[PDB]
C-alpha cells in the first residue's frame, strides 16, 4: 500500500507544479484598469406570503412568470411573480424537503429531501388536479438537489457522496457518478446539457462527463464544505461558496483558481450563489441575514440587499435577467430589481 | 336646589306678588309708600315716615335654613322711600336675610396633565406598532385595541369637562337666568362617556383573558376566537349601558343625567365594572403562581418584584384596592383619598403600559436598531 | 383575470384549513445512538429514510421523527430540525467501559449545545439503561474511576432524591452521570433553550407523560418570555 | 367609577354655587 | 484499501495528462465575455420604469 | 488543499514517552479548533484531547488525564501531544484532526468513520 501511496503524492506534486507553470498573471493585472461598475442600489418590488415554514429551496420558470417554492410544512406553491397570484398548491406526503426544481417544458415538477425519493408530479392533467406520476427510489441517502434534462431525464445529487441519472420513463437508474468523499450539496448542469459540476462537504469540486460517467477534473483550495455551486453563463468557469467564508472562482480550461471574493468584516458561510445575465456580478446569500453583490471582475464589493429578517436558503435569477428571487428562513420570497 | 329650580321658584314668587299687589288694598293712610317690587321681595303699602317689615322670602335657597328674619326698608313721610346713605336707591336692610373646591382643583389640575401625558404616549406608541409590519399578531392587534380603548376614554373625559365648563361659564349662567342644560347633546355626551369607561374595563378584561388562555395550554381557531374576542370587547358593554340610559329618559330625565339620586338606577352601570376587576385580579394572581414556579425551577425577588410591578399597569389592578369602597359608605378624608388614588393611577396608566410594552421592549429596540443599520448601509 | 383570481381564493381559502392542523401539533425529533434503546421507546408508543410515529395525549396531538437510512455525518441534516418543539436524546448510560460509549454521547450533546442553528432547541435527556447500570455497578465490573478520575471525591449532591430501597453507590454514580451532562448544558446556556434530564428504562410507561409534560413547560416559558414576564 | 363620581360631586358644588351667584344678582 | 488506492492513483494518472492554456488567455475570454453582453443585463444598468413589469 | 501530516511515531517499552508533530498545511491554522483521535486494533474510531483556536481551553479524554499535554505551536502551524507513562494499550494509530468550520465552537464529525479533514496517521506501538 505504501507504494500506491507515494505514486498519488508524486502525482499530485506533477499536477501542482502543472499548474504553476500555466500561472503567468494574476486576474487582477489583467482588470487592472477595467471600468468600476458604482455602487448598487436594488430595492424589493413584491413579498410573497402564505408559507408556513422556512424555505429551502426555489426555482424559475423558462417564461421568467411562474416560479415554484418549496418548506417544510409539507407544501409545493406556485406563484405567478407578476400578480402575485396562487396558480397551484401541492400537499407533499413528506414534510421533510430540501429542494425543488421546475421542468424546462413546465410540465412537470420534482422535489426530494430527507425520505430519500425524488417525486415527479404532473401540472398538465386531464381533469387538471396534479397527480403524483412518479417515485424514483435508489439513493441511500437525503436528496439535496435535482435538476431535469428534459421531460424525461433528471440528475440528482445525494448526501450519500454520489450524483446518478434517472430515465423518467421506467424510473430505472441508468448511470452512477462517484469520487466525492463527503456529501454532495449541490449541482449545476451547463448550458449545453453535456456536463455539471458537484459541491461536496470534502471542499472540492468535481467536473463530470453525463454520457460516460467518469469524471473529468477536480479542484481544489476551498478551506470548508461548500454549499453552492452555479456556471458562468458562458459555461467556461463557475463559483463556489463555502463555510470559510469565500467565495471563489475556477475555469475550466486553466484548470485552476482565478479569484477570491474576501472581507474582513465577512466571517460568516455563504449559503448560495448566482450570476447576473452578463456575468460581471455575483450575488450569494449570507448566513448573516444578507446578499452581497461581488464585482467578479475586481472582488471589490459592489453593495448589498438588506431586508431578510432570517437567514438566506436560496437564491436564484431569471432567465432573462428580470428579477432577482431570494427565499429566507422567515417564509418569505422577496423579488428585486 | 338646581339652579333651574330656583329661577322656577323666584318666577313663581314674582308672579304672586304681582298678583297680589293689583288685588292688595290701599293702607288706608294718607302718603302711604306705593307696594313695589324690587326683584327680591313684595314690598307692600308703607306707612308714612315708619318701617316697612316683610317676612323673608321662601324660595331662596337658604330659606329653610332660616326662615327668621324680616327685611327691613325705611319709608319717608311723603310716601317715597327713603333713600339709602349716600346712594340713589332706597334704604334696605339684608343682612338678616343672608345666608351664615381647592382639592377639587387640585385633583384636576393632577389627572389633566396625566390623561394628557398618557394619550400623547398611546398615540406615539400606536403609531410603532402599526409601523413595522414584522411585529403583527394576535398579541399586538388586542394590545392596539387596549390602546384605542383607553384613548377614546381620555377624548370623552376631555369633552365632559369641556361641557360642565359650558355649562357653567358667564354667559350661559346669564342667559339661563333670563340653554345647554336640557339639549340632547348633553346625554349623548354622558352616555358616550359612560360607554367608553366600560369599554376601556372590559378590554383589560379581554387582555386578562387571552393572557391566561394562552399559559393554559390550550389551543383554539384563531380566526373565530378573536372575532369573540372583539365582540366582547366591543360589544358587550351595550347590553348593560342602553338599559340604564333608557331608565334615565323615562323616569329620571333632569339636569343632564348629571346627577344620580337612586342608587338602583346607578348599580348597573356599576356593578359589571367590578366584575371585570375581580376577575383581572384573579388572573394577575394566577399569572404570578405560574411565574413564581418557573423562577424556582430553574435575587429571585428582585426578579419577581419586577416581573410584578411590570404586570401590574397591563391588567390594571391597582384599582382592586378602593374597588369596593362603596360610594354610599365614602365620607371625611377616606373619599378624598380614594378619588386622589383613582383619579391618578388611572390616568397614569396609559402611559405606564404604552412606555412599558412599545419603547422598553426588546424587539422595538432591535428593529429601531436594524433599521437605522440598514439606513447606514447606503 | 377573473378566472385567476376565483381560484386564488380557492386555494387560499384552504391554507386556512391547513394552518389550523399545523398549528396544533407538535414536532419531536428522537435522536440517540443505535444501541440506546430508542425502537423499543417508538414501538412502545406505537429502505425508507425516515419514519413517523403520531400519537396524541390529552387531546393533544403529537409527531414524532425517527432518522433512518442515513449516515453519521449529521452536521448537514441535523439543521433541519431548528424549528422543533424539542429534541429527545437517548443515552445509553450503562454503555460506559468503541470502548467509551458515554464520552462520545457526551461530545455528541456538547457539539448540539453550541451549534447556533440550535441555540434555541430545547433538548430533553433520557437516560436510558437504568436496569442495566444497576447490575454493572453493583456486580463491581464498573470501575467507573479509571474511566472517570474526578469520580473519586463525588458526593451523592445534598438534594439527591433517590427511589426507595437504593444501594448508596447505585445513585451515586447515576447522578455522577447524570451531573456531567448537566454540567455541559448549564455553561453559557444564556437562558433561552434548557435541557430536563429524566432517568428512565426501556419500557417506562410514563415515557409519553414525561415528554408531554416537558413540552407543555418548553410552550409556557417561551410564551412567558414573550411577554417579557420572565 | 370615579370619573362618575367626581363629576356629580363638581355639578353639587356649582348647583349650589351658581344658585348662590343668581339670588346675590337678583338682591343687587 | 488496496482497491481504493489503485483508483485514486488511476483517477490522479487519467487527470494528469489534460490541456492547460494559459491563465491570462482564461482572464482575457471572460472580460471579453462580461464586455461583449454588457448591455443585456437590467440588473448591472436599470432600465426605464415602463419596461419593468415588476413595477 | 488541506493536508495533515504527523511525526514522532515508534516503538517503546511500558511507561515510556513519545512526541507527537503534526505539520499542517493548507489553511489559517489560528482559526480552527484541533483534536488528536486514535483508532486501537479491532475497535472504532477514539477522541483524546482538543485545544482552542488561541490555545487557553484544553480538554482531555477519561482516562489519559494528567498524563499527556497537547499544545499547539500557532506560529509554526504544529500541533503536539507530549506522551508520557504510556500502557500496554495504549498502542494505536494517532490521526492528527482539524475542526470542520472556523471561528465556531460547534465541532461536529471529528470522529466519523469518513472524516475528510483528518490526518493519515502514525503508529505508536508499546
Amino acid at each position: 500500500l505504501d507504494q500506491l501511496r507515494q505514486e498519488a503524492e508524486q502525482l499530485k506534486n506533477q499536477i501542482r507544479d502543472a499548474r504553476k507553470a500555466c500561472a503567468d498573471a494574476t486576474l487582477s493585472q489583467i482588470t487592472n484598469n477595467i471600468d468600476p461598475v458604482g455602487r448598487i442600489q436594488m430595492r424589493t418590488r413584491r413579498t410573497l406570503r402564505g408559507h408556513l415554514a422556512k424555505i429551502y429551496a426555489m426555482h424559475w420558470g423558462t417564461d421568467s412568470r411562474l416560479l415554484v417554492s418549496a418548506s417544510q410544512d409539507g407544501k409545493l406553491i406556485i406563484w405567478d411573480s407578476y400578480t402575485t397570484n396562487k396558480v397551484h398548491a401541492i400537499p407533499l406526503r413528506s414534510s421533510w424537503v430540501m429542494t425543488c426544481a421546475y421542468a424546462p417544458s413546465g410540465n412537470y415538477v420534482a422535489c426530494g429531501g430527507l425520505d430519500n425519493i425524488c417525486s415527479i408530479y404532473n401540472l398538465k392533467t386531464r381533469e387538471g388536479n396534479v397527480r403524483v406520476s412518479r417515485e424514483l427510489a435508489g439513493h441511500t441517502g437525503y436528496l439535496s438537489c435535482c435538476r431535469f434534462l428534459d421531460d424525461n431525464q433528471i440528475v440528482t445529487s445525494s448526501g450519500d457522496t454520489t450524483c446518478a441519472l434517472w430515465d423518467i420513463e421506467t424510473g430505472q437508474q441508468t448511470t452512477t457518478f462517484t469520487g466525492h468523499t463527503g456529501d454532495v450539496m449541490s449541482l449545476s448542469l451547463a448550458p449545453d446539457t453535456r456536463l455539471f459540476v458537484s459541491g461536496a462537504c470534502d471542499a472540492s469540486a468535481k467536473l463530470w462527463d453525463v454520457r460516460e460517467g467518469m469524471c473529468r477534473q477536480t479542484f481544489t483550495g476551498h478551506e470548508s464544505d461548500i454549499n453552492a455551486i452555479c456556471f458562468f453563463p458562458n459555461g467556461n468557469a463557475f463559483a463556489t461558496g463555502s463555510d470559510d467564508a469565500t467565495c471563489r472562482l475556477f475555469d475550466l480550461r486553466a484548470d485552476q483558481e482565478l479569484m477570491t471574493y474576501s472581507h474582513d468584516n465577512i466571517i460568516c458561510g455563504i449559503t448560495s450563489v448566482s450570476f447576473s445575465k452578463s456575468g460581471r456580478l455575483l450575488l450569494a446569500g449570507y448566513d448573516d441575514f444578507n446578499c452581497n453583490v461581488w464585482d467578479a471582475l475586481k472582488a471589490d464589493r459592489a453593495g448589498v440587499l438588506a431586508g431578510h429578517d432570517n437567514r438566506v436558503s436560496c437564491l436564484g435569477v431569471t432567465d432573462d435577467g428580470m428579477a432577482v428571487a431570494t427565499g429566507s428562513w422567515d417564509s418569505f420570497l422577496k423579488i428585486w430589481n | 336646589v338646581s339652579l333651574w329650580e330656583t329661577v322656577q321658584k323666584w318666577r313663581e314668587y314674582r308672579r304672586q306678588c304681582q298678583r297680589s299687589l293689583t288685588e292688595d288694598p290701599p293702607p288706608a293712610t294718607d302718603l302711604f309708600c306705593n307696594r313695589t317690587f324690587d326683584e327680591y321681595a313684595c314690598w307692600p303699602d308703607g306707612e308714612p315716615g315708619s318701617f316697612v317689615n316683610v317676612s323673608c322670602p321662601w324660595y331662596l335657597p337658604w330659606a329653610s335654613s332660616v326662615p327668621q328674619g324680616h327685611v327691613y326698608r325705611f319709608c319717608t313721610a311723603e310716601g317715597l322711600w327713603l333713600q339709602k346713605d349716600n346712594s340713589s336707591l332706597p334704604w334696605r336692610d339684608l343682612s338678616e336675610c343672608e345666608e351664615s373646591e381647592e382639592q377639587l382643583l387640585f385633583l384636576y389640575i393632577i389627572y389633566t396633565v396625566g390623561y394628557a401625558l398618557s394619550f400623547s404616549a398611546l398615540v406615539i406608541a400606536s403609531a410603532i406598532l402599526l409601523g413595522f409590519r414584522h411585529l403583527h399578531c394576535t398579541r399586538n392587534y388586542i394590545h392596539l385595541n387596549l390602546f384605542a380603548s383607553f384613548i377614546l376614554r381620555a377624548l370623552s373625559v376631555f369633552i365632559k369637562d369641556a361641557a360642565l365648563k359650558w355649562m357653567y361659564s358667564t354667559a350661559a349662567q346669564q342667559h339661563q337666568w333670563d340653554s345647554y342644560q336640557d339639549s340632547l347633546s348633553c346625554r349623548l355626551v354622558f352616555l358616550l362617556m359612560q360607554y367608553c369607561v366600560a369599554a376601556n374595563y372590559y378590554w383589560l378584561l379581554v387582555e386578562g383573558v387571552y393572557l391566561y388562555t394562552l399559559l393554559a395550554f390550550s389551543v383554539f381557531s384563531e380566526q373565530w376566537i378573536f372575532r369573540l374576542y372583539v365582540s366582547i370587547g366591543w360589544g358587550v358593554p351595550l347590553l348593560f349601558v342602553v338599559p340604564w340610559g333608557i331608565v334615565k329618559y323615562l323616569y329620571e330625565d333632569e339636569g343632564c343625567w348629571t346627577r344620580n339620586s337612586n342608587m338602583n338606577y346607578w348599580l348597573i352601570i356599576r356593578l359589571p365594572i367590578l366584575f371585570a376587576i375581580g376577575v383581572n385580579f384573579l388572573i394577575f394572581v394566577r399569572v404570578i403562581c405560574i411565574v413564581v414556579s418557573k423562577l424556582k425551577a430553574n435575587d429571585i425577588k428582585c426578579r419577581l418584584a419586577k416581573s410584578t410591578l411590570t404586570l401590574i399597569p397591563l391588567l390594571g389592578t391597582h384599582e382592586v384596592i378602593f374597588a369596593f369602597v362603596m360610594d354610599e359608605h365614602a365620607r371625611g378624608t377616606l373619599r378624598f383619598i380614594k378619588l386622589f388614588t383613582e383619579l391618578s393611577f388611572t390616568s397614569f396608566q396609559g402611559l405606564m403600559v404604552a412606555i412599558l410594552y412599545c419603547f422598553v421592549n426588546n424587539e422595538v429596540q432591535l428593529e429601531f436598531r436594524k433599521s437605522w443599520e440598514r439606513w447606514r448601509l447606503e | 383575470e377573473k378566472a385567476q383570481r376565483e381560484a386564488n381564493k380557492k386555494i387560499e381559502k384552504q391554507l386556512q384549513k391547513d394552518k389550523q392542523v399545523y398549528r396544533a401539533t407538535h414536532r419531536l425529533l428522537l435522536l440517540g445512538a443505535g444501541e440506546s434503546g430508542k425502537n423499543t421507546i417508538v414501538k412502545q408508543m406505537r429502505t425508507s429514510g425516515i419514519f413517523e410515529t403520531k400519537f396524541q395525549v390529552d387531546k393533544v396531538n403529537f409527531h414524532m421523527f425517527d432518522v433512518g437510512a442515513q449516515r453519521d455525518e449529521r452536521r448537514k441534516w441535523i439543521q433541519c430540525f431548528n424549528d422543533v418543539t424539542a429534541i429527545i436524546f437517548v443515552v445509553a448510560s450503562s454503555s460506559y467501559n468503541q470502548t467509551n460509549r458515554l464520552q462520545a454521547a457526551l461530545k455528541l450533546f456538547d457539539s448540539i449545545w453550541n451549534n447556533k442553528w440550535l441555540r434555541d432547541t430545547s433538548v430533553i435527556l433520557f437516560l436510558n439503561k437504568q436496569d442495566l447500570l444497576a447490575e454493572k455497578v453493583l456486580a463491581g465490573k464498573s470501575k467507573i474511576e479509571d474511566y472517570f478520575p474526578e469520580f473519586a471525591r463525588y458526593t451523592t449532591p445534598e438534594d439527591a432524591t433517590p427511589e426507595p430501597g437504593e444501594d448508596p453507590r447505585v445513585t451515586r454514580a447515576k447522578y455522577f452521570i447524570r451531573d456531567e451532562f448537566l454540567r455541559i448544558s448549564t455553561a453559557s446556556g444564556d437562558g433561552r433553550h434548557y435541557c430536563y434530564p429524566h432517568f428512565t428504562c426501556a419500557v417506562d410507561t410514563e415515557n409519553i407523560r414525561r415528554v408531554f409534560n416537558d413540552c407543555r413547560d418548553i410552550i409556557q416559558r417561551m410564551h412567558l418570555r414573550q411577554y417579557e414576564l420572565l | 367609577h370615579a370619573e362618575g363620581t367626581f363629576t356629580s360631586d363638581v355639578s353639587x358644588y356649582l348647583e349650589g354655587q351658581a344658585a348662590k351667584e343668581f339670588i346675590a344678582w337678583l338682591v343687587k | 484499501s488496496i482497491a481504493q488506492a489503485r483508483k485514486l492513483v488511476e483517477q490522479l494518472k487519467m487527470e494528469a495528462n489534460i490541456d492547460r492554456i494559459k491563465v491570462s488567455k482564461a482572464a482575457a475570454d471572460l472580460m471579453a465575455y462580461c464586455e461583449a453582453h454588457a448591455k443585456e443585463d437590467p440588473l448591472l444598468t436599470p432600465v426605464p420604469a415602463s419596461e419593468n413589469p415588476f413595477r | 488543499q488541506v493536508q495533515l501530516q504527523e511525526s514522532g511515531g515508534g516503538l517503546v517499552q511500558p511507561g515510556g514517552s513519545l512526541r507527537l508533530s503534526c505539520a499542517a498545511s493548507g489553511f489559517t491554522f489560528s482559526n480552527y479548533k484541533m483534536n488528536w483521535v486514535r483508532q486501537a486494533p479491532g475497535k472504532g474510531l477514539e477522541w483524546v484531547s482538543d485545544i482552542s483556536q488561541s490555545g487557553a481551553s484544553i480538554s482531555y479524554t477519561g482516562s489519559v488525564k494528567g498524563r499527556f499535554t497537547i499544545s499547539r505551536d500557532n506560529a509554526k502551524n504544529t500541533l503536539y501531544l507530549q506522551m508520557n507513562s504510556l500502557k500496554p494499550e495504549d498502542t494505536a494509530v494517532y490521526y492528527c484532526a482539524r475542526c470542520p468550520a472556523p471561528f465556531t465552537r460547534d465541532c461536529f464529525d471529528v470522529t466519523s468513520t469518513t472524516y475528510a479533514y483528518r490526518g493519515q496517521g502514525t503508529q505508536v506501538t508499546v
